[PDB]
């Protein structure tokens, strides 16, 4: 067996131990065994193969991303989201358009949206200063 | 004053008190949370630079644009800041910063380029009229990766495009729950690691398909890491410092609660004392 | 007698604006109270530098304190002060801290009071 991570930027995916995987690198599918040499690929978007020793069988899909392979471990440094020349260059032309406009969203937080206007409305026109003698 | 007039402000306050403790309370949870989801981020940032210490400084050392120290002539930066306010000081300290280096930085002639991570910086920069390229706002409590794909994908373009240089991450560093320091760090050309891989000699990756294209896409997903590690401890760093502000509030409200009883119990003695001498006053 | 047909325009439209603004800052005094006063808008913050150095400049000495304190007596002329107010109403002072109004004549003589801090 060896060492496997599954790692987004976001959080860990999978840390057990495993005896072999198999995924569909750049070049072609791929099957990782103990002892493997030092690797270091692309993979694609696709599911991805993981036995856990004791024979355990499950799959992970994955978004695509880079798969390390090392003496007696391995890390496949998984994408979160699918990863291209012309997605990313969509979503950077709306990142490049709401700044050459002034168009801006609402956060979520509705609990700080409650929280606030409720305190806005509470310390509104209390006349506390020049009530009680303070200068400041 | 008047007696009624006083105690309906004493009211109020105690209200707006008890409103600031609450949120207190909300702050200093999701800071936890927050924190730990600071935490769940180094792995990938750590074991990805690992490996470009290893195609880039080890031996057979690569050629990169994003490696090597071109000439600077024009300098960009990505910012990030709050959706909320009520954070306290945290926001302007770090614009104010900004503003210091990137006014030095004028003064040798270079231009300088802005992209905004939240709606506060957003609102400051255009009434200051820096020159923002890219924006996104809206984040939340729930930062995505896949939502700063965009204007980081702004940045490397115009970078490797020949326009920037030498661009900047501008972030609060989450350093104590009590305690955070806006810093301006250098992400791109990239800095120099401490460690030496010369240890890793004995071994070298079989290269599938090729190490030059495989090196571009690790450089670009490691700078979006770290910008996302920044944009996570700023998210965390605003909630330590709303839960700061919200306890001082907290307490200013408790002594103006003092100051006006103090009020309250003078005008109510002197309107007792004032009816009271009017009507023994008028029995002839 | 403070009316534009007794005492000028520019006279009255000084006073009228100082007035504006020191009550501008009577009101945001109550929020930076619980608050604090980062919570103010980016122009609230001006005015309320503007109002504490317009409650400085207003400060004198006088001949007849000149015993109180050791500070000589200042005498000012209308135009100086109308000078003066006029000129921070619009910013032409904001570099200065507002220790260098407090207990001055005219204008010039907080301009050198900032420069021995």
């Amino acid at each position: 067996t060896y060492h496997l991570d599954v790692v987004s930027a976001e959080q860990q995916m999978f840390s057990g131990l495993v005896e072999k995987i198999q995924v569909t690198g750049s070049e072609g599918e791929l099957g990782i065994y103990p002892g493997h040499a030092p690797l270091l690929t692309a993979i694609k978007p696709g599911m991805i193969r993981i036995v856990k020793q004791h024979g355990h069988e499950e799959f992970i899909y994955l978004s695509g991303g880079i798969l390390e392979v090392q003496p007696g471990n391995v890390t496949v440094l998984a994408d979160t989201a699918i990863r291209g020349q012309d997605l990313d260059e969509a979503r950077a032309m709306e990142a490049k358009r709401k700044a050459e406009e002034h168009i801006s969203s609402s956060h979520g937080d509705v609990d700080y949206a409650q929280a606030s206007a409720e305190l806005a409305k509470a310390i509104a026109q209390l006349r506390v200063i020049e009530l009680t003698k303070k200068a400041m | 004053a008047g007696a009624k007039d006083i105690r309906s402000k004493i009211a109020s306050v105690q209200n707006t008190q008890k409103i600031t403790k609450a949120m207190e309370m909300v702050a200093a949870s999701k800071m936890r949370k927050s924190q730990d989801r600071m935490a769940a981020s180094r792995p990938y940032a750590e074991t990805m630079r690992k490996v470009i210490g290893h195609l880039a400084h080890g031996n057979l050392e690569y050629k990169h644009p994003y490696l090597e120290d071109r000439d600077v002539k024009r300098v960009g930066y990505l910012v990030v800041s709050t959706d909320r306010g009520l954070a306290g000081g945290l926001n302007i300290n770090l614009f104010k910063k900004l503003l210091a280096e990137m006014k030095t930085w004028t003064d040798k002639g270079v231009q300088a380029d802005l992209a905004m991570i939240g709606s506060k910086g957003v609102s400051f920069f255009n009434s200051v009229g820096g020159n923002v390229v890219a924006q996104v706002t809206g984040m939340g409590d729930n930062p995505s990766l896949s939502e700063l794909i965009g204007p980081v994908k702004v940045m490397l373009q115009a970078y490797d495009e020949g326009r920037l240089d030498k661009l900047y991450i501008v972030s609060n560093k989450f350093i104590n729950t009590m305690s955070q320091v806006p810093t301006i760090s250098q992400l791109l050309p990239l800095p120099a690691s401490d460690d030496d891989d010369l240890k890793h000699k004995s071994w070298d990756y079989l290269y599938e398909p090729d190490p030059k294209a495989l090196l571009d896409t690790l450089l670009r997903r490691y700078v979006e890491s770290q910008v996302y590690q920044g944009v996570v401890e700023n998210l965390a760093s605003e909630q330590a410092a709303r839960m700061v502000a919200m306890k001082a509030a907290t307490d200013n409200g408790g002594s103006l609660i003092k100051e006006l009883q103090l009020v309250y119990n003078k005008a109510r003695q002197a309107s007792i004392t004032q009816e009271l001498t009017e009507i023994v006053s008028g029995a002839a | 007698q403070l009316d534009p047909l007794v005492v000028g325009q520019e006279h009255y439209d000084t006073a009228r604006g100082v007035q504006s603004i020191l009550q501008r800052y009577q009101e945001l005094k109550d929020i930076i109270a619980i608050l604090g006063m980062d919570e103010l808008s980016e122009e609230d913050k001006l005015v309320v530098a503007r109002a504490r150095k317009i409650q400085r400049f207003l400060s004198q000495p006088f001949f007849v304190a000149e015993v109180f304190t050791g500070s000589p007596g200042k005498y000012v002329s209308l135009k100086d002060t109308i000078r003066g107010f006029k000129g921070i109403m619009e910013g032409e002072y904001d570099h200065l801290p507002e220790q260098a109004f407090y207990m001055v004549g005219s204008i010039e003589e907080a301009v050198e009071k900032a420069k021995k801090l």
